[PDB]
Formats: structure tokens, sequence, C-alpha cells
């Protein structure tokens, strides 16, 4: 996928914002390194996929391993941190 | 009884409470404002209730505050923005409380970030070069949307943010502000007095000589400091600027802006004799 | 004994109340203005009636205020519009609350809006093609009947919104504004004093010369911002504008507004001798 | 020992007072003016003889007022206009009180009504065609007999409402009035002085120049809204009018009010110069 | 109870607290701020409460302040940048803590280092050849990156440090200071007001003489000093500039700038007399 | 209990102290900056806590400051530069602290050395052959490095020294000093507003006659003390020099040269009549 497969989701969080015009995407950061997502994005450790954002707020959905034991999905909306 | 703040883990607000006497816990009212904790047979005295000024600590607890109640301790601690509470009780009687003019349409948003930095990023936005002189200022936050870069700079001016002047291809930005160089110098001073003051802009009329002339005596004595040549001078931010309509406008501190107009309606009187 | 308040729900004012001493429960008393609770034999003391200051907390408790009764301990909740009163014991002890310019008539009702959302949804109403600046304000709340959607917006700008400036097809709205921009700035300044200030208007007669050949300058030194070319104005909404009758109106702190009438005056003059 | 104050039912004026040690009954004395209650061997603190505030809360009670006796407990119940007295004894201690220009000759009785209602009201008796502007003030209470429409029209004006001009076959009405617009602005303004203030009518004579050459100039200023084109203005209420005898008479705010006359008299002077 | 001061090892703040009665050990509380430590049972008096005044001391510990608590001993050690807390228990009732103008971009990190040595460095980068007077004032340090040493040098002299004059080759640089030479004067006068004075700098113009001719006049009276022949003088700090445009600028204290003024003035009269 | 200061052996400063009710022995902390000595069960009333005032002592101790503490005797003793601590028992209760112009470039060190005798060293030097007054001043110490002897010689003469004149081969260094001799006169002077006061220097401009003549009478008046003939002369240190320029420049007190001002001012007035 990319580079963010070397950080971990607890050093990823809201750090900025990142819009043009009215598409309004989020950018977060992790250990430093920084990387945006807007409608239909990815981010997290594992496998994280955003669908929507909002103002001082973004809604993803990520796939991390659990509740099995094995990679399974996860919805979550996180306010901005500022 | 007593109260502490520190701070720890990754930018949190604890709040150490020493409670001698007690047994079970108090009450916790983690609440949008602050927060409150009530200890039954805690009745503290006046002589306690001493409060804390932990302000711009960079921390979500705003300030502790302890407050005597009538047979128990009520305490306030002022919170902002979205945190969590967090109870600690490592014995019986010591309580604790973990608190953690024209471009593109651009969104600019700068979380806790030098201001050069900003300045290197718009232009490699395409929005001309920038380049500033070399120590401006410090670092700010600004958050925006839907605004142009342009439009974005100048509202970055103001915030804390320096002027901007262009040559054309590339642009320098100076420190040239109001607000930075002469709120520390207020604070530097010892007399209150002195606390106010300011660096002012003026404009000066000149009538009958041109604006270029005085060019060469201005930046000599703008130049408070070595230098060659150089338009933009120290003397801690003192500027001039040549408008087109041959008037000159200077920003700086009150003193370098009265030695300034002096000379240069000296110049102009002779120039007047006609 | 001590009063507590908190927010939970969805926008609802919390008045947690520490009973130490009590068996039973207090008289409550819902009334349409505010709350009453009485507490036999809990006659608490006067360093214990503190106030609470939840003051535009956006919930239904206008503010909580505590009293010592003769024998008893009285209570008073201000609260505001509908609500509805709901008790919590969750024991024998600790007592809780609950307190949850011509066009087509239009009726403007704009809850919690920005501003520029009532901006574009007028535009979308056929009302012109309105565009405002950035960040011209916030958010507002009105609601009207029986209005023409231009009348409604000079209300609307009066609120606390923005002035507007037709270009004809389409029109600029902008923060230019005595109310917004001065009372952040006096609430900025540190002196008392400075909490009194302005920004004011003032119209400029042009006696000598046309007004159009002052914009130049005007722009210019109105442009305390990088701006290439803009009619509207950085340096926090200073705004020109130019009247038929050959007068320029300025609107913008008094600071600007000095700067700008010297020159304005000082490009008369010389027009003067004639 | 308490007192209370609440509403319910319709309109009605409750007074819950808390009585801690009492066993019968104390002595009610409903007077034309007030009501008095007396509690035998109930002797209150004067820590407890606080009143009430309950002004202008539509109801038949006044306000309630504590006062402490020699051995008993003295109330103070002031009301007003025809009412009744309700004690109610839920409990052997609480205490209650439940407190329950030339035209036709017509008499207006409105009662708590709209401005506006009694505006379209009028015009329907076949006084005029009366058309206010959208949001002229609020709800007024009038009791007239034997009064012409357009008479009363007058005094309903002064009561509150707004001014009235008259197009010839239909009528304006706005709330240019004095005391409304300023009256809330007033209260509005924070500071003490500010509290007073005044929207003021001016005349302005013209001697020079015909009044209506000055219309556009004076319709452009006045507004500070969007309109194309209107007599009436924005800016909360400020008008001009002008009179045959070649005089204008302003009323609004002073601020305004300064504004115009600068104008009007600055055309006059080149007037002047003949 | 007391608590008390000491440098020991390196630079390192020693707060030694005298504990009268205690048995176990007290609460330490390592804040990034300030620390923390309460004695239960160890109530101190207020007359024992005192607080040290070790400021400019070069260590870890801003200042030690005792108050005494409820029931127990609070302690307050403010400190500053990263540093590390280390108890010691000599004995049980004894505590310690341990409290341990175009040139080429150069960054400039000078720490606690000679600003002539400073100088020299500047020199060697082959910076001009610089050279001050002798005892032109102290020890400075400075922490600078991407900056030119041209205009590194500016900011260094403005933090304390001496102005510059160039030879062309050589450069002098001296201790004609504003701050330096002032504020030692102003501690060492005993007047309070003596402690508000200025050494200021001025622009002479010179309409009728040539400034060299007045050279070797300034020289001698600035001379109040033996000196055969300088250009720089004595009178600690005083100096006198030539700038191109015929003008004369005094640097000193304002006694010698006055008698300076007197004298250029009177000779420019005579010149003037044509 | 009480404290005491003498010196002994080899300007050491001495701090006996009386402790009356002690057994073992203090806590002895020495510091960088002071010293500290805890008594416990020693606590001395505020009336025995005197301090001493051996200022200017010649001695490693500041001053001895005697502070009541809580429960014991805290005591402070200031100190200065390198020393060491040396505490002696003599008996059980009496406690005892032993605190233990232009020249060759030259570094001149002179540690409490006369100014006379500096003079022939540095003449001694080859730096010119200087000659004094009698009873120029006293002793001064200075430490210079790398600095020419002319320079150092300002410095000197700045420090608390002398001003000197130059006769060509022989140089004659004068008491003629601003601060020295007054200094003195206003210690000695009852009036406190004596206390203020001044020699001071001021310039004479001769417009019509040559300075020279004036000198025959200059001389005379200025001899307030028997001498044949002494360009400088007594009245404690009041001289006149003659620059080139035809001015004459008086140092010496206000009297004296409000005296030579006048002469000097009168003589020229005649001349003036051309």
């Amino acid at each position: 996928k990319e580079t963010l497969e070397k950080f971990s989701l607890e050093n990823m969080r809201y750090v900025g914002i990142l819009k043009s015009g009215q598409k309004v995407s989020g950018f977060i950061e992790a250990e430093g390194y920084v990387y945006t997502v807007g409608v239909g994005n990815y981010l997290g450790q594992n496998y994280g996929r955003i669908e929507s954002i909002t103002d001082d707020s973004i809604v993803l959905n990520e796939l991390i391993e659990d509740s099995t034991g094995n990679w399974v999905s996860r919805k979550a909306e996180l306010l901005l941190n500022s | 009884t007593n109260i502490d703040f520190r701070k720890d883990g990754k930018n949190a607000g604890i709040i150490e409470l020493a409670a001698l006497g007690f047994a079970g816990q108090p009450d916790i009212s983690q609440q949008h404002d602050h927060i409150i904790v009530t200890l039954k047979n805690h009745t503290l005295p006046t002589t306690l209730q001493r409060s804390l000024d932990v302000a711009d600590f960079k921390t979500p607890v705003q300030k502790v505050t302890l407050k005597r109640l009538n047979n128990d301790t009520q305490l306030i601690i002022t919170t902002a923005g979205n945190w969590e509470l967090v109870n600690k009780s490592a014995a019986p009687g010591y309580f604790t409380f973990q608190v953690l003019f024209t471009g593109r349409k651009i969104s600019l948003d700068f979380q806790d970030v030098e201001i050069r930095t900003i300045l290197q990023i718009l232009a490699k936005e395409s929005g001309m070069n920038i380049v500033a002189s070399d120590s401006v200022n410090g670092k700010m936050t600004l958050s925006l949307k839907d605004v142009p870069w342009d439009q974005a700079l100048d509202l970055v001016m103001q915030a804390r943010n320096l002027d901007m002047r262009q040559q054309g291809n590339i642009v320098n930005i100076a420190p040239r502000d109001e607000l930075l160089a002469k709120d520390k110098a207020f604070l530097q001073a010892e007399k209150d007095i002195a606390d106010l003051g300011a660096l002012y802009s003026q404009n000066f009329q000149l009538k009958y000589k041109n604006v270029e002339e005085f060019r060469s005596i201005l930046r000599l004595d703008n130049a408070d400091t070595t230098g060659n040549r150089n338009t933009l001078i120290s003397g801690r931010g003192s500027v001039l600027i040549d408008p087109a309509t041959n008037t000159l406008i200077v920003t700086d501190t009150r003193s370098v802006i009265e030695k300034f107009r002096k000379l240069i309606d000296e110049l102009d009187v002779p120039a007047q004799q006609v």
C-alpha cells in the first residue's frame, strides 16, 4: 500500500485539515509522518479506509485483526485533537 | 489537605491532590466546563484552598482551583476542548486526576508550524517565490478553508506574522510588525508605562523632492547596524517603503520614525525654496 | 453541602447537589422562572452557598444559585424557555437535577447556520448571486416571516452580519462591520480603555479632484497586506466606497481611517489651488 | 422557613411557603392591596425573609415579600386588579397560595394584539390602506372609546407604536420610532452612559437648493444596507422626510442624523455661492 | 522547620530542607514547572515559610518558595529547562533536593562566549577584519541558524553588544551602546530618578559649514580623557559620526551630546551669516 | 541568643554566635551565596534576630543576618568571592564561624595601589613623564588586559581618578574631577539637598576677545588661595582650559564656574562693542 504500513495507529491522529472549494479533506500524521485522507482513502496502521470528513472530525473505517484473531474492518470517527 | 499539578505522558494535565484523613472515595463529576470533587468529612481550611497558575502549559487543564466547602472539600479543575478524566489511587489518602493579489483557492491548515515553513509551502504551491529574512518571528497555528493563498497570506500576516514586500519575482517578508517587536520590548521594559509604547506607521508626504533621492540618506540612518547596502534594515524592524505617488511610508519604532521624519522633512524644505 | 453543574445527554443542564446529612427528599418546585429545593434540617453555611457561572453554555439552565435558608437549604436554578425537570437519587444524600432592493417575499428561518450558507441560500432563491469574502464572520440565528429577501438581508446584516457591495451581477459581502472586528479587538486589548474603541465610518467630501483618481493611492495604502489589486482590502476590514456625488466613504478602524483621510485631503488641496 | 413563587393553571400566581414547625393554620387576610399571613410561634430569621422578583410575569401577584415578625412570620404578597386567594395544605407544614386626518368614530379595543393586526383592522374599517414594513415592532394593548380611527391611530403610534407616512392611496407605517429602537440599543450597550442616548429628530432648512435634488444622495447614505431604491431605509429606522416648504426632517440615531446633516449642509453651501 | 538553598557539583541547585518532627518520607512530585513536597503532620508556621532569592544563580532552580499547608508543609521549587530531581536523606529529619552588508550564510552558535571572541571568529570566517576597542562589553550567548554573518552581526550588536564602524579594510567595533553604559550608570546612581536616564543619539544638521571642519573641535571636546588623536573617544562611549549628506550623528550621554550640539550649532551660525 | 561579628587573622570575617540552651551542634550549610545555620530547639525571639552592618569591612563576609525560625534559629551570613568556612566550639553553647593618545599595548593590573604610583609606573613604561599634583586622590584598583597605556589611562581616569593635562614633555594630572571633590563635599554638607550638588563643566564661547587675554584675570580669581602663578589652581579643583578654537572650558564647582563665566562674558561684551 504505502509507507504508512510501517507506523501504528496510536501514533496516528488528526493534526491538520486540507480542502479545496468544498471537498474538505482531513490531514492526519503518524510518528511525524504526515499523510492526508479524503472521502474514500487509506489510513491507520493495518488497513485503514476513510469514508467521509467533517468539521473538527472525520469518519473513517479501518481493518484490524480482532473479534476472531483475523483482519476485520471497523468504522470510527475522530475528534480534531488540537 | 493540599492540591498539586504536573504534566506527564503526552501533554497530559495531572492533578495530584493530598487527602489526609480520608477512607473511601470522593464524588468525581466530569463536566464539559470543569471538574468537581467532593470529600465528605474532609473540610479543608481556607489556608490550603490555594489555586494553581498552570496557564499556557499546553495542557487540557486550564487551571486548578481549590475551594473549602461547608463540611467537605470541593475541587474545581477548569478544562478546555475534548478531554478525558482518569482518577488514580496510589494509596488510601492520595488522589490523582490524569486529564488527557490573486491566486488559486487553497485551504491552509498549519498546526503549530514555523511561519517560515508556511512561507515555503505557499511558494511551493506555485504561490510566488517567498523568501523571508532570517529571524522573522516564530511558529503559528492557523486553519482556513476555501481561501486563495494570497488572501490567506494576508490573514496569516495579521495573526502575528510578518508583512510582505515583493521584488516581483521573489518576495521578501520581514518581521516588520507592530505587535511582536514592540510587545516583547514592552515586557522587556521595567517601567509600567513602557509596557505601553508602540511601533507605529506613518506616511510622509514629499512635496518638493523626489522620494528616491532620499533613499541614500534614509538607508544610512536606518542602518544602525552594519550593512553595506540593504533596503530593509536593522534597528529591529524599521522599514521605509516608497509609494508611487511619491510619498514615503515608514514603519518602525517611534524613536526611529521620528528620526526619519526629521530628515525627510528637512531635505524637503530646501527643495521647497524654489 | 455543596452545588455542582454539568452537561450531558443532548444539551441538558444537570445540577448535581451534595446533601450530607439528609434522609428523605427535599421539596422540588418547578416554576416557569426558576427552580426551588428546600431541605429541612439541612441548613447549609454561607461558605457553601456559592453560585455557578454557566452562562452561554447552550443549556436550558440560565445559572445555578445556592442560598442558605433559616434552618433549611434553598436552591435557585434559573431557567429559560420550555424545559423539563428530572430529579435523580443515586444514593441517600446525593441529589441531581436533569434540566432538559426589491424582491420576492420570503420567510427566513435560519437556526444556528453559517451566514455564508444563508448567503448562498438567498442566492439560490434567485436573489442575486451573492459571494462573500472568505472569512466573513461566523454563524447566526434569525427567524423572520413575510419579508422580502432583500429586506431580510439588510436585517441580517445588522444582526452581526456583514455589509454588502454589489458589482451588479455578482455581489460581494464582507466582514466590513463595526461590531465584530472591533469587539474582538477590544477584548484582545489588555487595557480597559482599549475595551472602548471603535471602527467608524466617515464621509470625505472631495471638492477639487475626481474620486477615482484617488483610487490607486487609496488601494495601495489600504493594502497593508499583500494584494496585487483588490478594491476590498485587508488590514482587517477596511473599506473605501465611492459614491456617485464624488464623495468617498470609508469604513474601518480609526487609525486606518485617519490615514486615508489625510491622503485624500492632501491630494484634494493641491487640486484646490486652481 | 422560606418563601417561593411559581406559575400554574392559567396565568396564576402561586406562592409556596415553607413552614417548618407549625401545626394549625396561619391567619389569611385577603386585602385589596396585598395579602397577610401570620404564623404564631413561627418567628423566622431575617436571613430567610428574602423577597421575590416576579416582575412582569403576567400574573395577579405583583411581587412576594417576606418579613420576620416579633414572634410570628408575616407575609406580604402584593397584588393587582381583581383576583382571588386560594390556600392549599398538602401537608402539616407546607403552605401554598394560589393567586388567580378625519374619520368615522370607532372604539378601539385591542387586547394584547400585534400592532400589525391593529393596522390591518383599521384598514378593513375603511380606514385607508395601511401597509407596514415587515418588522415594525411587536404587540400592544390599547382600549379607547368614542375616538375616530385616525385619532386613535395617532394615539396608538405614541404608545410604543410606529409613525405613519402616507403615499396617498396606501400608507406605510414604519418602526421609525425614538423609543423602541434606541431603548433596546441602550440595554444592549454595556456602558451605563450608553444607556442614555437617543435617536432624535431634527429639521434641516435648505435655503439654496431644492430638497428633491438631495434625495439621491440621502437615499444612498441612508442605505447602509443593500437596497436598490427605498425611500424608507435601513440602518435600523433612519428616515428622511421632505416637507413642502423645502425643509428636510430627519428622524434617526444621532450618528446617522449627523451624517445626513453634514451632507445636506454641504450641498447647500455650494448652492449658496450664487 | 525551614528551607535552604545551595549550589554544588556542576551548576546544580540543592535545596536543603529542615524537617524537625518527621519520620517517614514526604510526597515528591516532580513537575515540568516546579516541585511539590508534602509533609503530613509537619504543618509549619507562616513565620518559617520564607522564600529564597536565588535569581541568576546559573542553576536549574529558578527560586525556592515555602508555604504552610493546612496540616502539612508544601514546598514549591520553581525550575527551568530540562532537569532531574534527586532526594537525599542524610538523617531522619533532614531532607535535601539536588536539582541538576552582504555575506556568506553561516549559523552562529556562541554559548557564553566573549563578544570579542565572536568578533574574531567572524573575521576568521573571512568576514572582514574586525577589531574591537579594548573593553567593549563582556560575554554573550546567541544561537542563530541560516543567517549571513553580516546579518547575524547586526543581530548580535542589538543583543547587548556593540555598534560597528568600518574603516574599510578593518572594522572597529566599540561599546558605543545605549544600554550597557547607561544601564550600569543607572544602577550606580543612588537617586531613583537617576535610575531613569539615557544615552541617546541625535542627528545634527549642518547647513552652513562643512562637517569635517568641525572634526578638530569635536574630537577635542570629546576627549575628556588623554588622547593625542582618536576619532572614537573616551568619556565612556561618546561617538561622533559623519554622514555623507553632511550631517553629524552623535551617540552618547545626554550631557556630552548637549555639549557637542552647542558647539556644532554655534559654529554653524557664524557660517550662516553669509 | 544573639549574633556578633569581628575581624581577625588576615582580613577574615568571624561570626561569633551566642547559643544559650544548646547541646549538640547546628547544621552548617556552606553555600556559594550565603551560609545557613539551624539550631533545633533553639528558637530565638524576634527581639534578638538583629542583623549586622559590616559593610566595606574588607572581608569575605558581606553582612550577617539573623532570623528567627519556627522552632529553630536560622542564620544567614552573606559572602562574596571564593572563601572558606570554619566552625569553632570554645564551649557547649558558644558558636563561631571564621570566614576566610597612542601607545604600546600593556596589561594594567594594579591591586589596591595609589593612583600616584600607577601614574609613575606608566611613565616608567616610557609612557610620557607624568607628574601629578600633590594630593590628587587616593588609591584605586583596576585590572585590564590588552590595552595601550594611553587608553588604560583614560579608563583609569574615569574610575575615580583624575583628568590629565599635558604640557608636552611632562604631563600634569590633577584631581580636577567631578565625583570625588563634590562627593565628599556632599557628605560634608548637613543638608540633604546639599547632598545633591555638583561640580560641572561648561564651555564658554569667546566671540570678541582672545582667550589668552582673559588668562591673567581668570588665574587671579581662580586663585582663591595663595599662589604667585599657577595655571592649575586651588579652590579645591577648579580649572580653566583653553581650547584652540578660542573657547574656554571650565571645570569646577558651580559657584566658582559662575564667577568665571560672569567675568569672561563681561570682558567679552566690551570687546563686542566694535
